[PDB]
């Protein structure tokens, strides 16, 4: 996870935004990074069509097992790399795909 | 979903 070079850690939603900014605002270029609202949590930022989105990943907790999910535990995942990895090739809930790593 | 993200919106 911390290895993972699309992630940031600790950077606010304007730094991820001005990050993406400077890579060129291309289309699925993206970053995960701790959320400053949820510091419990994530947020996977995406650029698609030269605008900067932003979606919440929080865990939560099933049988004892923690799983990350970007809605509400409808598509489920064991950590933030399986997240990506599945969204590299599926849409899921995004606009698009993750296509170029920021970063 | 949550209010100042981008989760299924609108």
């Amino acid at each position: 996870h911390r290895t993972q070079l699309w992630f940031h850690g600790r950077i606010s939603r304007e730094e991820s935004q001005r990050l993406i900014g400077q890579q060129g605002l291309v289309d699925g270029l993206f970053l995960v990074r701790e959320s400053q609202r949820n510091p419990q949590g994530f947020v996977l930022s995406l650029c698609h069509l030269q605008k900067v989105k932003h979606y919440l990943i929080l865990p939560s907790e099933e049988e004892g097992r923690l799983y990350f999910s970007m809605d509400d535990g409808q598509t489920r995942f064991t950590d933030l790399l399986q997240l990506v990895e599945f969204h590299q090739l599926n849409r899921g809930i995004l606009p698009c795909l993750l296509r170029h790593c920021c970063t | 979903s949550f209010e100042g993200y981008d989760n299924s919106f609108p």
